[PDB]
């Protein structure tokens, strides 16, 4: 089940997997954070990391036009 | 992880053709022969990772290992433009120059005897991977290095490696010119058991096949083996197209193997690649992918036998409308334009990939087929028949019984000989409507 | 501009090599039990030191004055010339001040470490190999401290300063830029009252690290008792730094709701060197039971 | 504080590397062959500062041959020298590279020798050390250096002994039947009279010009150019103030956690002809280390001993020129995520980074260069060749007749037994310090 760590430790597993493929070049890496919809942020909780995940993306002016939060949440699905 | 495969090229054939692979897959990612990356490839999507290493500088290195018992070859690999794409230091070649002599047994001893170093070659590499899914042998069964000392490779990577997929390009020798190796079908039966106990995949490459499609649809008189092995990196690169582009399905060779090998012992996988042609609709492709003039590996269409496809995968590299894809799976299907095996459900799947920004490609839609397809067995049944007709005369085996593994008996051809008449009847029974109850 | 760049040589200790003068001088005059807190003592030095160099600085630069401690009650004055001083306050000078004390202890503690000698413990085997370890792991710990502090808080606050002050337009604006770089020295340098529980835990690891420097310097033959007050000072700075680790993971999950980067960020360097002062404290440890 | 170092340039191969470092020196920082500024950096760390304004090295050249003294009179940076600081033993047969007759010589030379250096003191306001630039394997630079080191030990026990001691091809058949003998007697001088002794393998740094500047048969001129690119690189922090490790104390320091611990692999960068424009990328910290980090470009060959799990003891990246501090961050950590390199078994994962800046009078194609200093347990692999080296020697009593002549082998070989001993014991201690027992 995740805990308050688990997307901290999963978003420098992403950073380390882009540099095991080679992708430290794209500045976009540092615009996208794996989220962890977790009840134990408060302080049910997801069984699983799996059950627990989700995705940031960082919009950049002006495409926030396009990419409202209905938008987001449809992509997260 | 990354998922390494190193490459084994194993005797002259072997050698030359992962050579040639090499230089196809520089041509097709922009990397010099001197590993220096071409200007035009600084933004290519292709993840070299998976084949090639990456050196500090930037450098692609081949993960390519060529093993060969006589300088030669190696010198002849480090004395082209290319020599500088491997490591030279992941390179153990023999310095006793007197080879296996085309005999499997003398080759797997030559695997014992220089077991240590090539082991210890392995493992640098290997401790060099993050992730090694595996090693792919290009060698020929018949051939001495290949067959000898790939069987010894065999056993001793089935030892070390535990863990990690054996796969093989094997090329099968001409099978209607008489060999000058009165003993090659024993070779080939012996690495065949080897394959048969010790290796995970064998892609029968079939140099008959591959002479037959050069002159009847290469117009070629007399193919050399420059062209030959021209055509079989054309098919190695089409099978690292999905290595070589990001996809978003099916980027790893645990999914493509799972899809083309349900049977471990019935491991055998047929190519067909598109085009086939001396200097269109995905229907249209699939249709001539399809036509069994087009078809690079003679198996035997048996009409007593009614071989059928297990799975076929077809690899479409260009600008290919899905819609015509799904329209063109719609059509084959109606049209019933290929036999399935009756044990299970007919795998077909379709990959849509982008070619290499790299590569110049006269055509703007390739394809791959790779299909598994019970005629094999006429292969295997013909190889079979070929042991039979050569220990039926006990010809040449004075010196067969000069070597360790046939020096008391042929107890080994014995197996190998009961070996592929196993290998025939799941073949058979695979032709059954039993089979998946077989 | 001028003026700033002289503040940062000075006030942050971008005079690399007269704070590092300054600093051999504090020390070497802490190690012979000196009255290193003369003002008559300070002066003459910080005067030669600016005067061989700076002139101009060195009529503004002026030296007034737990092992760590040894150096509180040192005060820095650097002369503002009108009407610069309008903007530099007295406020903004005792900032400054501020900040110079924190860079010179921890430059103080770096030069301790550094300028100790294998050969002043070795003339003065088990203990001294244990005092090895200890020492391996401090310097490990100070290292990985003074890279930390150079890089985030004095080189970051420093590329930043000079750039929104080269940008700054208005007086008002540069005086905002002055102050956000002040605040963010002060915040690396943990002066906010958050921060009071990790600052103590550092200094409480300073001190350990002075004390075994001081053991360091009184050889073999105190080392028998050094290897158990190095090794209980050692456990209890491991102790220390981890307790400090799970504060810092608590804190994230208290500040998930609390946007603060910076800390995020001195946590994401000292998690690497919280854990190596844990195990390197763990090195002196080993060898007093 | 200044930290005043006087070079002392011993032998053929320290002379040479000397001539070459002050020609690389004056070209770096527009300083005329006369020792005059051409039209911000700290010359009293490596020059003297004559009344005239002459910028005069901090460096004692001592040759038993006169073949480079006068090539060094005879090159156009005879003038930055006093010629008055410059001892030369008139008998210009050299140890013959026999460090025990090497030694008897600084020990004949020995007033002509302490003079220079007692000069050199006194021209040094805080004269930290001696830096010896000499070859182990050589005649001067061994024997001679071994005796040097041994009155320095003796007259300065409180300042630094620094060595950049050449080794001889591990891999060639040395000339000197004798050399395992005479680096031996060296190898004790600087284990007992030296602070740290930098090894400087000519077969691995040509191996690195080879594999990284491209140069085809690297010559002793490349090699020479390599060495005062280093001794740059060491200054660099004198010339262009830093924020971190702007001294030698520092560095040492920085460099030796465990006293008997204190030989130092060398790393250096960029390791390339000025004709590698590398394309408009700009190198990050962490793309910069992971360059460096190629074996293929380290210039000290360490061996791949399968017995030894040799590990790093710690890294430490002097980054000159254009460096931003999070970039750094990053290289550190991605070295330490991707498990880059393998790290000593009984210490924390030592990664240092200095920034620096670049000498604004040396034009740098690159904005950013870097020195590595690495103490890496694979470091005792290349000690453990020099010792079997010697080992094969001592059981052969090969070349010894010489040395049963010179006194340090004169009644017996026990310095070269105990040397061979220390050296066994330094690799065990270096494998162990790999292993949980290194305690």
């Amino acid at each position: 089940p995740p805990t308050a760590v688990t997307e901290h430790d999963v978003n420098v597993a992403f950073q380390q997997s882009a540099h095991k493929v080679l992708l430290d070049d794209d500045n976009l890496l540092p615009l996208l954070h794996l989220t962890i919809e977790y009840h134990g942020k408060e302080h049910e909780a997801p069984a699983s990391g799996w059950a627990a995940l989700g995705l940031s993306y960082k919009v950049q002016w002006p495409l926030h036009i396009l990419f409202t939060p209905a938008v987001l949440e449809k992509y997260n699905v | 992880m990354p998922r390494e495969i190193i490459t084994l090229q194993l005797g002259q054939c072997g050698n030359q053709i992962g050579f040639e692979f090499w230089k196809q897959l520089c041509a097709e990612h922009g990397i010099s022969p001197e590993g220096i990356v071409e200007e035009f490839a600084t933004e290519g999507t292709d993840r070299k990772d998976v084949f090639f290493y990456q050196a500090d500088d930037e450098h692609y290195i081949p993960r390519a290992v060529l093993l060969d018992l006589e300088p030669r070859v190696i010198h002849s690999i480090l004395n082209s433009p290319y020599a500088k794409l491997y490591n030279p230091e992941n390179i153990y070649l023999s310095e006793h120059g007197g080879g296996a002599g085309n005999n499997w047994a003398s080759g797997f001893s030559q695997g014992e005897k220089i077991h240590e170093d090539i082991f210890d070659i392995i493992d640098r590499e290997a401790d060099g991977s993050d992730s090694l899914e595996g090693f792919v042998l290009c060698h020929s069964i018949a051939g001495g290095t290949g067959s000898g000392l790939g069987s010894y490779l065999l056993e001793r990577l089935n030892d070390r490696y535990p863990k990690k997929l054996v796969q093989t390009y094997s090329v099968f020798p001409n099978q209607d010119e008489m060999s000058d190796v009165v003993v090659q079908p024993y070779n080939s039966l012996l690495t065949l058991k080897r394959l048969t106990q010790n290796a995970d995949c064998v892609v029968v490459l079939d140099n008959t096949a591959l002479n037959r499609i050069a002159t009847d649809r290469l117009h070629i008189q007399n193919p050399s083996f420059s062209q030959i092995n021209q055509l079989v990196s054309t098919i190695m690169s089409a099978s690292t197209t999905t290595l070589r582009y990001p996809g978003y399905m099916n980027n790893d060779l645990i999914g493509l193997i799972a899809s083309l090998i349900p049977t471990p012992r019935l491991h055998f996988l047929m190519t067909g690649y598109t085009p086939l042609t001396t200097d269109t609709t995905v229907l249209d492709v699939m249709r001539r992918l399809l036509q069994p003039k087009n078809v690079m590996v003679s198996t035997g269409r048996d009409r007593q036998t009614n071989h059928c496809y297990i799975a076929i995968l077809n690899i479409i590299q260009g600008e290919v409308d899905p819609t015509q894809v799904h329209k063109s799976l719609q059509r084959i299907r109606e049209r019933k334009l290929a036999n399935f095996i009756p044990w299970g459900p007919a795998s077909i799947q379709v990959a849509l990939s982008r070619k290499s920004p790299y590569l110049p490609s006269a055509h703007r839609v390739s394809g791959l087929m790779m299909a598994n397809h019970t005629s094999i067995s006429s292969l295997f049944e013909s190889s079979c028949q070929q042991y039979d007709k050569l220990r039926k005369r006990e010809a040449f085996l004075e010196q067969f019984r000069k070597e360790d593994i046939f020096k008391e008996n042929f107890d080994e051809l014995d197996r190998s000989r009961e070996v592929v008449q196993e290998l025939i009847d799941e073949y058979h029974a695979a032709t059954r409507p039993d089979y998946i109850s077989w | 501009v001028e003026y700033l760049q002289a503040m940062r040589n000075f006030f942050l200790m971008e005079g690399g090599d007269t704070m590092y003068d300054f600093y051999t001088s504090i020390f070497d005059k802490i190690r012979e039990k000196e009255t290193w807190q003369n003002v008559s003592f300070l002066n003459v030095q910080l005067q030669e030191a600016v005067g061989q160099r700076y002139p101009e600085d060195s009529s503004r630069l002026s030296i007034s004055f737990l092992p760590v401690h040894t150096l509180d009650g040192l005060t820095l004055s650097y002369k503002v010339p009108w009407p610069v001083d309008i903007v530099i306050s007295l406020e903004c000078q005792k900032i400054y001040n501020q900040v110079f004390l924190l860079l010179l202890q921890i430059k103080w503690a770096k030069y301790s470490l550094d300028v100790l000698l294998f050969g002043e413990l070795a003339s003065s085997r088990q203990q001294i190999h244990r005092m090895f370890l200890l020492r391996v792991k401090l310097m490990h710990f100070v290292n990985s401290l003074h890279n930390y502090i150079m890089t985030r808080i004095l080189h970051s606050t420093g590329l930043e300063f000079q750039h929104q002050v080269e940008e700054a337009k208005d007086l008002d604006q540069l005086i905002k830029i002055h102050y956000r770089y002040l605040s963010t020295i002060h915040d690396r340098c943990l002066l906010r009252e958050k921060v009071s529980f990790v600052k103590e835990a550092i200094m409480k690891v300073l001190n350990l690290a002075l004390m075994f420097a001081d053991g360091w310097q009184a050889g073999l033959g105190a080392w028998h008792g050094i290897s158990s007050a190095v090794t209980h000072g050692w456990h209890g700075t491991k102790l220390n730094i981890f307790s400090a680790v799970n504060t810092s993971d608590l804190i994230v999950i208290h500040f998930h709701h609390m946007q603060l980067r910076n800390r995020n960020l001195f946590w994401t360097v000292l998690k690497p060197l919280v854990y190596y002062l844990d195990k390197w404290i763990l090195f002196p440890l080993g060898i007093i039971g």
